[PDB]
């Protein structure tokens, strides 16, 4: 019934900075402290154990410190294999509560996406169904809004978003919007818009199409 | 009559670990100790109450033969007023003990390349044993407040330990096959 | 050190139970704790329940209990995680991992769990294996194309241009989980706008669990 | 209970030389009484055991026949009769004790321990 | 279920070292006892040596002087070495796991690897000498294959159109270190001026294949 | 140091008989012995352990009983499947230590061998040597005796032997003696001839040939 709380929940740094994680915990653990480095597509890996600790070939450039409630993983100088998810765990009882976990990313200057617009191709209005999708491509940072628009009416519970990861040239985001009709609703309608709203945009960029 | 199973118990392939320690009652039978003192294999052999060469005249109720493997640094726990892990929580013999002790290096036998962990011996107990008590429970041994949910945790151990028996170990860490006898009357 | 090795993926449907092994290489068998950790996807980690061998049973967390148990099978050194009464929220990966607990004198020192499997991802859903239908994301008024890769499942879907020879520019978003509990996912490439009237853009869709694959050359309409 | 150990000196090898080890507080005759040797650099390693309630000598193979153990109950004495001294002898000679009938080759078993005596074999 | 798979030279000359490595595959080299036995060619078995999961290693009077045996964890298998070899250390080497009895030296081999042979000779490749063993006064005809190393010689008749009746016997180990063997078919002695009779010898190590059509005198 | 003798060295008996092998040690060695099979260019395949206990999936007509010097083996219905060789092992010892082997066999009506003889030819006379072949041809049982006369002279130390298995169709044995001799030594001598005797022969059987 012990919670462990992080923070923050994401965070930027360049390489060779100083990275600093909290974990908090709800009551008293002693040292029973570990963290966790989580890459995607692999398995977690051990870190600190016993909150102070470090493991068989860890680099030295992590630390842990801490003990009681307050607890603190540093990075004294991050490098490019570093950027990953850390989970802090307590070991003081069941269940062992790992914390929410913080993903360190690549800080980088702000980037402006650029955007695109599909319609449905006819071979899918055959098939009774249609499906637009609204592209996002090369922005930074993460926090970006996308709104649609059919027949300039605002669409709600009707599209999904899909966002990549960092690229590995220029460590930017990609994201996808996709909404979805059916051709009768489709035909219904002429006009579908799609509107992207990001920090490195100075106002919000509309692409729109007619069926 | 009847000649006394001593093959069985000495020269067994496979020895209980300590905390299990698995004894074997002998009776109605004859045995000659003489030849058992007089063996070159037998690195430890210790008798209390009764000398060695006496036995074979001495008649006896029930002979109990408790075979493991322990250290070779706590065979010197196998006697009776003795203290450590082995004499309080794994195998305690009474003060008023009246019988032999016997132990011999079993390093060819029971080490393994990359260490044998089939031998474990109890590291903690809510109390010290009573003589000739055997505990084989694996319950999470509580040594604070806080109750242990069968998890282990902080103030929260497995009592249980394999050694690490290893051929390149020292002479103080290789395993002894230790025989206690034991005569009851 | 010790190396644990799980089973393969399943695919299950609500109301049914999942047995899940896990195989140690072995060195402190009977005595070492087995953790099972299960991580929804884009979710945190969080810890099932532990098996010591010897002990024979099995503990659990204050959320599992009932319908989680865990067993160990000391000859054949297989640690078995059996979850019944599977629901929609028990779609993650499921990993095996071993404590340590090196504790000095007093409480200094903790559990941590050094070797992991693999991983098991365990998916549950109420719909077979389909074909995906793969429409053009015709470029049209640098240049944008894709590939909509629509109600297929279940994943993974393999997306590759001009077999290949494109892979600068290429996007493959994750795959999202649509109502219909089909997988959907797209794959965008930008490309120099001046050459659409000369280059072929084919993308080479690989559903390998429907054995579908279709090179659907994407033309501006 | 006190050991007294006395009998040492230097000898050339191929020589003899005896050990005299007395046990006083002893209130019966159920002990036994062995012989320790720390060569330099070198645990102690027991050589000899004598059971005294059975008057029963052992000895270890390498020196099986070279070195002879006996007590004279008179004094209530143990003497190690050394032949056949080699250079690989040249150790401090212990000799222990025990409340038990026996032989160990563990020094810890014994509880009672003379003062050692420095035993050199050399040219 | 463990399984064992020799491997190791099959030609080892004179006053060398036989090394041979038995691979364990469905469980760790240090979970059981493991031991060596050869046989000689028609001849019964002999024990080697055997050695426990804590490398000590008990061998073979008789050959305790050459035989040394080890573990290697690391690739999960074991080994021998036996120096010295002579004309009498040529045999089939099992590695079989030794299981363990009631009392501490009681063991028994199960299970057995398929085992690998080892042969010690003085001679390279050569190829075989083919000889008619031509019908003269059913009618019994062959052709004599001598002075080949190694072994096997295959024969066929008539392309293997022919194999009713045929014996081929196991080679013998001649003095010179070359082995031979006669092959043999029984055929009707009516038709031996209409039919043809070639014995297809062929000795794959030195690639010799002999077409010797065999004829009355 | 344990000799293990068994009795008989060769055996034979039909599908469906009582065939029973004894294993004789010179030595005490308690219950502690092992029977094992082997069939002709493959491994031993364990049988019986610890004198009577039988090895999981082994036939149940595979019994084993005997104590201290004396063990016997006894196949209730013998079937195809169980004409090999029989090797005794005792493990009373840190030597441990096989039998001689006994060998079963199909056994059938006696049949009389045929008898060939093959003079060298002119190709082998060019090279300097001469080869004489003699053929045993489908007899029955195995044990057969072979003599090499040359001008009337008994040959010893010059010839070999070979037998092949008993066939698949007439459970018989084929056998083939050869002697060799050199080119000067050939033609030192003009009568070759090789003598057979059998149990299915009446009289001992000659065939020869002048050089
Ligand atoms: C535990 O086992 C040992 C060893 O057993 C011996 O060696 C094994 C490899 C097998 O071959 C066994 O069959 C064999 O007995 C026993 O120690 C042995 O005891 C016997 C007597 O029972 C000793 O034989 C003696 O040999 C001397 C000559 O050296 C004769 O003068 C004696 O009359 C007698 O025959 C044998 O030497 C001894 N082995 C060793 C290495 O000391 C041991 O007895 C047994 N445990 C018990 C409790 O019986």
């Amino acid at each position: 019934a012990i919670r462990m709380t992080q923070s923050p929940s994401s965070l930027s740094a360049s390489v060779g900075d100083r990275v600093t994680i909290t974990c908090r915990a709800s009551q008293s653990i002693s040292s029973y402290l570990n963290w966790y480095q989580q890459k995607p597509g692999k398995a977690p890996k051990v870190l600190i154990y016993g909150a102070s600790s470090l493991h068989s070939g860890v680099p030295s450039r992590f630390s842990g410190s801490g003990s009681g409630t307050d607890f603190t993983l540093t990075i004294s100088r991050l490098q490019p294999e570093d950027f990953a998810t850390y989970y802090c765990q307590q070991s003081h009882s069941s269940p062992r509560s790992f914390g929410g976990g913080t993903k360190v990313e690549i800080k980088r200057t702000v980037a402006a996406p650029s955007v695109f617009i599909f319609p449905p191709s006819d071979e899918q209005l055959k098939s009774g169904t249609a499906s637009v999708v609204c592209l996002l491509n090369n922005f930074y940072p993460r926090e970006a809004k996308v709104q649609w628009k059919v027949d300039n009416a605002l669409q709600s519970g009707n599209s999904q978003e899909s966002v990549t990861e960092q690229d590995s040239k220029d460590s930017t985001y990609s994201l996808s919007s996709t909404l979805t009709l059916s051709k009768a609703d489709y035909e219904k309608h002429k006009v579908y818009a799609c509107e992207v709203t990001h920090q490195g945009l100075s106002s919000p960029v509309t692409k729109s199409f007619n069926r | 009559t009847n000649l006394c199973p001593f093959g069985e118990v000495f020269n067994a392939t496979r020895f209980a670990s300590v905390y299990a320690w698995n004894r074997k009652r002998i009776s109605n039978c004859v045995a000659d100790y003489s030849v058992l003192y007089n063996s070159a294999s037998f690195s430890t052999f210790k008798c209390y109450g009764v000398s060695p060469t006496k036995l074979n005249d001495l008649c006896f109720t029930n002979v109990y033969a408790d075979s493991f493997v322990i250290r070779g640094d706590e065979v010197r726990q196998i006697a009776p007023g003795q203290t450590g892990k082995i004499a309080d929580y794994n195998y305690k013999l009474p003060d008023d003990f009246t019988g032999c002790v016997i132990a011999w290096n079993s390093n060819n036998l029971d080490s393994k390349v990359g260490g044998n962990y089939n031998y474990r011996y109890r590291l903690f107990r809510k109390s010290n044993l009573k003589p000739f008590e055997r505990d084989i429970s694996t319950e999470i041994y509580q040594a604070g407040s806080k109750p242990c949910n069968g998890v282990e945790g902080f103030n929260c151990y497995f009592p249980l330990q394999s050694y690490g028996f290893q051929p390149t170990n020292g002479v103080g860490y290789q395993p002894y096959r230790v025989v206690v006898l034991s005569f009851e009357l | 050190e010790v190396q644990l090795v799980q089973s393969g993926a399943e695919v299950k449907e609500p109301g049914s139970s999942v047995k899940v092994s896990c195989k140690a290489s072995g060195g402190s068998f009977s005595t070492s704790g087995i953790s099972w950790v299960r991580q929804a996807p884009g979710q945190g980690l969080e810890w099932m329940g532990v098996i010591i061998p010897i002990q024979g049973t099995g503990n659990y967390a204050q959320k599992f209990q009932g319908r989680v148990t865990i067993t160990a099978d000391e000859s054949t050194t297989t640690v078995y995680m059996e979850l019944s009464s599977l629901r929609s929220d028990d779609t993650a990966l499921y990993y095996c991992a071993r404590d340590q607990h090196i504790y000095d004198s007093s409480g200094h020192g903790g559990l941590w769990f050094d070797p992991w499997g693999q991983g098991t991802l365990v998916t549950v859903s109420s719909a077979s294996t389909k074909g995906p239908s793969v429409f053009p994301l015709a470029p049209s008024s640098t240049a944008a194309l894709g590939c909509l890769v629509k109600d297929y499942f279940p994943e993974p879907v393999t997306v590759s241009w001009n077999s290949g020879a494109l892979t600068s520019g290429v996007h493959t978003f994750p795959a999202v989980l649509q109502s219909s509990g089909l997988y959907s996912l797209s794959s965008v490439v930008t490309v120099p706008s001046s050459s659409l009237g000369t280059q072929t853009y084919i993308c080479n869709v690989n559903h390998k669990p429907s054995n579908t694959k279709v090179d659907k050359r994407v033309e501006p309409k | 209970v006190q050991l007294v150990e006395s009998g040492g000196g230097l000898v050339q090898p191929g020589g003899s030389l005896r050990l005299s080890c007395a046990a006083s507080g002893f209130t019966n005759d159920f002990y036994s009484i062995a012989w320790f040797r720390q060569a330099p650099g070198k645990e102690r390693e027991g050589v000899s055991w004598l059971s005294v309630s059975d008057n029963t000598p052992t000895y270890v193979d390498s020196v099986k026949d070279r070195f002879t153990i006996s007590r004279h109950n008179a004094n209530n004495t143990v003497y190690l009769q050394m032949n056949m001294l080699k250079p690989e002898d040249t150790a401090i000679y212990y000799c222990a004790a025990g409340r038990f009938a026996g032989r160990d080759t563990w020094p810890s078993s014994y509880d009672y321990w003379g003062q050692g005596t420095q035993v050199t074999v050399s040219s």
